[PDB]
């Protein structure tokens, strides 16, 4: 009947942004994505577990739950507060939702440890070894 | 009951920081 | 060596959302999507020339007040066609702002256009990106 | 100012852009 264009430029500049983010990794930065899709859907099972027995309603809480993992961290912490924003967003599809989904991103990337990078990347590729 | 899940969170984390670690 | 840990989640994130949207968009929504693709990249080529034509700090700016400026004032008595052209802006605005601090930009930007957006936008463009569908089919 | 100009030829390729599908 009639369309949510909001919804709908959202959907366009999501992609766009990824193949844009995408196309300008590094060889082991693509290695390392790849790794952080299969440890993400790791640990997706149990986190989506763990929220369903939530059965609650606003981007409050997630912003602790995150922020909590990140403040001595390991990157399986890191993975599960990554995949957590990406669970937010998967419920967060439209309207002032999606503004939500932004916030939450900009407060897991500002809250990463310094070492985050070499800690990352040491993790990211024993995962790639063990899945090829 | 938000820290709870928080436990369980940090609790999964540390499951999976176990694996590939190792390795 | 090492990695940009924010720029790949950045990656992960985005696609798992744009993957997000798409499942939950209706059908008509869907067709609506297509032609967006289609329109802003017809337009994605005259915009590129004049972004270009203006320079490298133009046509990749350090700041944000410059490509929030013309989105504002595409969208000010406004018809899809501009609509689309603000689009595509915000999307190459996005394809150069991939890292690190450069992620916040993009979320002004962002915001820009949804917040600018006219009451009648539902509507118009509905019907307008109706044509595009079926000139390209 | 740039803004100025950009935005006029925006405005111009955004117009052009419009009227090839107002009638299709």
């Amino acid at each position: 009947d009639d369309i949510d264009a909001s919804a709908v430029m959202a959907a366009y500049l999501a992609r766009e942004y990824a193949e844009a983010v995408e196309e300008q990794l590094t060889p082991r930065e693509r290695d390392a994505l790849e790794a952080l899709r299969v440890s993400g859907e790791e640990v997706r099972s149990p986190l989506l577990q763990e929220l369903s027995n939530a059965g609650e309603h606003n981007s409050h809480i997630p912003a602790a739950l995150v922020s909590a993992l990140l403040e001595p961290t390991s990157p399986g912490r890191m993975v599960t507060a990554v995949e957590l924003c990406a669970q937010m967003g998967r419920l967060w599809t439209r309207g002032r939702q999606l503004v939500d989904f932004m916030r939450l991103v900009y407060v897991l990337l500002d809250r990463l440890p310094p070492t985050a990078d070499e800690d990352l990347g040491a993790w990211l590729q024993a995962v790639a070894r063990v899945h090829g | 009951w938000a820290r709870e899940i928080g436990a369980q969170l940090r609790r999964m984390a540390d499951d999976l920081n176990a694996q590939y670690e190792r390795r």
